[PDB]
């Protein structure tokens, strides 16, 4: 039926530094526009499974 | 602008894997052993 507990981020603003390590969730951002927390056309989580 | 595009892929790539993998499952079970459950 499938294991959904295992995620990796897919999208982030910038590689990361040797060592360094993110569990931030804040959403991501597409194209020039506000998308106050909501997903929708050009921007969406950042996690998947 | 063509950036926001793969961008939109990618999102795609991984969602449609998964859900065209249980989709194409059932239908395996259905084709080897028929019930109508
Ligand atoms: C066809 O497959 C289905 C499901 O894969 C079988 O139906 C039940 O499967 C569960 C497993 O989750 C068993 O615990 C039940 O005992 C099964 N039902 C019965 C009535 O045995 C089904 O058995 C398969 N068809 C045949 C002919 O074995």
């Amino acid at each position: 039926g499938g294991n959904y507990n295992y995620l990796y981020r897919l999208f982030r603003k910038s590689n990361l530094k040797p060592f360094e390590r993110d569990i931030s969730t804040e959403i991501y951002q597409a194209g020039s526009t506000p998308c106050n927390g909501v997903e929708g056309f050009n921007c969406y989580f950042p996690l998947q499974s | 602008i063509e950036e926001q595009a793969k961008t939109f892929l990618d999102k795609f790539n991984h969602e449609a894997e998964d859900l065209f993998y249980q989709s194409s499952l059932a239908s395996w079970n259905y084709n080897t052993n028929i019930t109508e459950e």
